[PDB]
């Protein structure tokens, strides 16, 4: 059975959804939810609808939940396979956070990217050697992957 | 301590957190522009080391300048100009 405080966080999703981001859960597993999210204004993913899987493990709130992108983004902390690179997904996890905040974490990294994190991935080596042509590819997959998507 | 926020560096308690990305998502945050600076302009107030003609600079909308790598490095602690924390 879910835990009272996944009842709890998801009647207040419900009840108060966050601005610029849509988390409904799953009709067959209430652990999942389906997640779109708004690319912030005035980064290259401005107008996208990002889909994303959030599933709340069996620990939670003691472990992360964990979230996948299931729209492709070019993004120096999201790798080919739309795992998220997030230090609150992973060492700096604290049950104080939600999935509300967890969700709103990973729009605010959308409007500021890290390609300085220690994981080498090609993203964010043309993020640091040619920033304004990643923003650009960013602009490009924005408007062929996250818009009329939904 | 508490949750730091990406966009301008802030820790904020975990109740503070939703309103305060939300706020931080709702306008463009701090600049700066780059430039070389034309003209030595005296030390630097991040690092002390002088602002020489040829330095790599930040101007900031305040017109503040700084070394590009001073400004930065406080800008992972606080995106605020060093001389003007509230504009
Ligand atoms: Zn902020
Ligand atoms: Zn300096
Ligand atoms: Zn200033």
């Amino acid at each position: 059975g879910l835990p009272r405080r996944i009842i709890k966080e998801t009647q207040r999703l419900l009840a108060e959804p966050v601005p610029g981001i849509k988390a409904e859960p799953d009709e067959s597993n209430a652990r999942y939810f389906h997640v779109v999210i708004a690319g912030p204004q005035d980064s290259p993913f401005e107008g996208g609808t990002f889909k994303l899987e959030l599933f709340l493990p069996e620990e939670y709130p003691m472990a992360a939940p964990k979230v996948r992108f299931m729209t492709k983004i070019y993004h120096p902390n999201v790798d080919k396979l739309g795992r998220i690179c997030l230090d609150i997904l992973k060492d700096k996890w604290s049950p104080a956070l939600q999935i509300r905040t967890v969700l709103l974490s990973i729009q605010a990294l959308l409007s500021a990217p890290n390609p300085d994190d220690p994981l080498a991935n090609d993203v964010a080596e043309q993020w640091k050697t040619n920033e304004a042509q990643a923003i650009e590819t960013a602009r490009a997959w924005t408007r062929l992957y996250a818009m009329n998507n939904i | 301590s508490g949750f730091k926020c990406p966009i301008c560096s802030k820790s904020v308690a975990s109740d503070e957190m939703e309103m305060h990305f939300i706020m931080c998502l709702s306008k463009p945050r701090l600049s700066y522009n780059d430039d070389v600076l034309t003209k030595d302009a005296g030390e630097c107030v991040i690092c002390l080391e002088e602002l020489l003609q040829g330095d790599t600079i930040a101007r900031l909308p305040c017109l503040c300048i700084y070394h590009k790598s001073c400004i930065d490095s406080w800008f992972e602690v606080n995106r605020s100009c060093p001389e003007h924390p509230a504009d």
